[PDB]
């Protein structure tokens, strides 16, 4: 990545083993887990197009997966030479923001010029924009199927509730929707009871409270 | 087409 | 985060690994525990905003607490706008502005390197770990009203559980305590009527 | 109206 | 390696005990895995000859491996000498670039001058060329032996398919020749109809939706 | 804590997690062991009083130890009120929560701390936690120092252990482990080194008394 | 007294 | 006139 | 070790806790394999006849494999001593006292007589010297902690071949010739015997896996 | 301890977590094992007599060892008084008052003071001389709790040589007898405590043999 | 006199 | 004869 050194300029620098390596086991433990992505987009941190490659090859199995975030990435890489048509700086086209056809010295060179093109920036925007499909498709349950358990406690459903909710990553509308209604329709007699007892407009708090 | 199938990310033509 | 370096300037740097896994794996270790919300404050020294929500986002379970924490977030930006409603004169933050919802972290280091500074960071920090106590005394088991000393129990490990779960309830707490003890602990303990020193030294 | 909606991360723009 | 310090000069640097170790541990666990090979060029930035031998000659086991990846050494260097024949400096031999009949001080130096003659990359170019040989030899299974189960889910297929694929490599054409027929043909008799009932240009999210059940 | 920089100047540095990681553990692991205190303020060094409260409530289990430190941290506190009833290049005294970092913001202390001449609120506040610590320590310690006695099969080594071991945890006065050095360590020992140790007579070094009830 | 039984080291009045 | 002979370190001098 | 300052001069430095245990454990767990060797002198990068002490001290067991590795220390110090006899007398100002065998093995030097040396304009290398020594003397050792023969190494009847080349390889590295490349041929099993040969000599390692796999 | 940081200066820093739990690690691995000395050594690399004092109080059991190794600490002390008297008076302005056995054991110094000896012009190493203290006590744990003579190794039937050469120099490394003596014992006891096959084997070789040439003939 | 007693911890003041 | 047999490495005669 590029950081910033002593004399206050921006400088490369080589990718840690400790970054490698924490990338590559939040991989094989948590798969494609929504929260895997915020996990990337913090080791990435100021990484230039050579290095989100490195961390995308190091990844062993998941190559369905891989595949269609190469797949996304042509996408936007063919949209940006659209939006982008052709001593003044040359432009970066598609490929050169992927890393593919620019090498590390002009991907320094679009980074830290004045103003600079943050192909880094623009690259990881399209990497997360494919890693957000494929945690959605590899998403195990609907939100419909989140049922409370007749003996299973109020805080284990909410959990299991809204961990499948992000993994859906559905509108933002339709999450209000599923918070409303399916969160208190699909609870157990026991707390339904009690939190129709409080209610319409309670916080998750109150809900979560009055049924431990 | 930046990136075709079974090649590594950043890979060039 | 924004530290300082060896040169005495206040810059900008990234969330280093070994504070990224850290904060995970306290969150997978001891779940909602007390003693989680200082590891947490002490892991987050010197955030920009956006560092606070990515070490929020990289947990992975807990969205019933999580849910909870957008909550209190809420509540916190309302009243914050509520309080700061609208030359040289520079913006001031939103409630979204201090959650880095509506805020970039230039715009998030400006506001904390400013002369004077507004520390959007410590001010999240100050949201956020509302919601975490509020987390703790959800998520503690027992009342402290039912915790009490039984025949087998020594007296140490029973304290020991009392103040675990007035801590997580989160001020007339020890007047309670001497009632809940054993027949054989309660009657040498009225004596002095007193430290908890002296108690325990009693009860050996 | 609220900062972070139910369901969206944090740090999501609106 | 020969990094840039603090103060944006470029120094040697011994490498450290956590590079070495993660190396080592790379190559036990994932043996010779193409994901290997993205890791050693990562672990190796910056790496001198003497930093690129001092990994190699770390490994313990996988000698068979280590052998071939002399011979292409060799290769590489042989040919690199029938391409170069002779105050100018005096330019690396094969041996040089492979750190064998030359120093530490030397290899800085063809690094640090200017032009520079990256003898580290270029050796490091040897190597990752010859552990792509030993990847493609380590590979299990062809390419055109990869077919679906009859009751093996669509995604676990194409995860098989493209492990393979790259573990293959090929000259990008042929890659390119099985990425889209190879994958719908060696399919199982319902998700083949369907793939091939899809037409070409669907994308594998639309391929694996259509073959999710 | 406060580090020194390359320019030679005390600045604030951010507790690292390798530090608290370091405590939890061997809070958790060695509980109130008698080394448990010099752990604490070797992984205190330079600490600030805010580090100290971090490293403190780092700790999950124990809370009865914890209390007890709550009350020993007040006690030293309101002492120092009681004890201590400004200058365009000076600060202002700290109070007793200030130094418990209780009323103080991180910006006071590392002024107080980094002043010439310094006012050390982090030292003042460790020197009231490890009293409290030095506390905590005598009362889970478990066995008396009379109560140490050779076995008939445990090595003279092994019982020199047992009784120094205990001695440490006891924090009796500094002579009165004297007066149970020349008192309790020999008349203690099985009757086959307190023939030895006897024969020896009094002026005998350690060294002197292991190596002849090596056997 | 500075602090209080159930609340956190260093916590303000 | 080959670099690396079989069974010996790599980096080995002739 | 002795490295370089962000100033870039070559000032001392503490060995370092992660890199004791480093070499601790590659010998607990590796004893004196091969691959060790390697391990040691990456370690020991910039290090001082102080550190390099250190570094063979701190190893518990394997003290037959230490007595010898003292004596070859001892051969090398002698022979240096014979090829760098100090004369006597004042030594002048801004120079360094010539550096006995005892000096380089930091038997009689100080550390900061190491560093004089190790910093020097020109540098003496005593840091170096001194592990040339040492691995010299390991090399010894993987020799005769060689457990097997290469001639005694032969493709098992089941045995897949790149396993058997796996341990032939191994084997030869061990014990430190074109003798190698007859033999391997000749010892593979009855199968792999008759596929192997019929693309005649000069033919590569890879050419042979690839025809006698399955 | 008091190192050098990266302008050049020498500077004291706090000890880092690692070498503190290194050591304590290492006490409860290999106990008193003699190849624990050179690891505290290390791990004390530059330390002052308060670190010295810290790394010695972190250590939990082994109280009898401690305690012998305080004696020891009185002894060294108190020659050092003996042939260093301070000399009473006034200090010299740029100058340090010399320091007294409890100084350099850290009992009666401050860590500033401490400090002041270590970088003065020329330096008073305090922090060196205790650790000479130290080591010398711990020298004398190390025989002590040395289980084994070396008059009681000699190899068995079915061991085979290299493990009786190894369990002879570890046995001896223990001991720490004087120098002289080990190269007499060594010449003398081990080839007379091998099997009488291997016993031979050596003989034929004629005394003078290296150890190398010893077990590479008595394989097999 | 002596500088450590018997108990005395390592480095603490008479 | 820089090193003897029992002494440690480093150790001066």
């Amino acid at each position: 990545p590029i950081v910033q050194n002593l004399q206050g300029q921006m400088v490369h620098q080589c990718i840690s083993p400790r970054t490698l390596n924490a990338w590559v086991k939040v991989v094989e433990e948590k798969a494609f887990s929504p929260e895997v992505i915020p996990m990337f987009s913090a080791l990435s941190c100021g990484a230039t197009p050579q290095d989100l490659n490195t961390m995308l090859n190091t990844v062993g199995g998941h190559q369905a997966a891989m595949q269609m975030l190469k797949e996304t990435i042509n996408e936007e890489a063919a949209e940006w030479d659209r939006l982008h048509p052709v001593g003044q700086m040359r432009e970066p086209r598609g490929s050169d923001i992927a890393g593919t056809t620019s090498t590390l010295q002009e991907q320094i060179g679009w980074m830290t010029h004045n103003p600079p093109i943050p192909v880094g920036e623009i690259y990881k925007r399209w990497i997360i924009l494919g890693l957000n499909k494929i945690v959605r498709m590899y998403s195990p349950t609907s939100i419909l199927d989140i049922r409370q358990g007749p003996k299973e406690p109020f805080r284990d459903y909410v959990d299991r509730f809204y961990k499948t909710l992000r993994a859906e990553q559905a509108s933002q509308e339709v999450k209000n929707a599923a918070t409303e209604t399916l969160l208190v329709q699909n609870a157990n007699p026991d707390c339904k009871t009690i939190l129709k007892a409080l209610g319409p407009g309670a916080t998750l708090e109150e809900m979560m409270t009055a049924c431990q | 087409p930046v990136l075709f199938p079974g090649q590594p990310f950043g890979q060039p033509p």
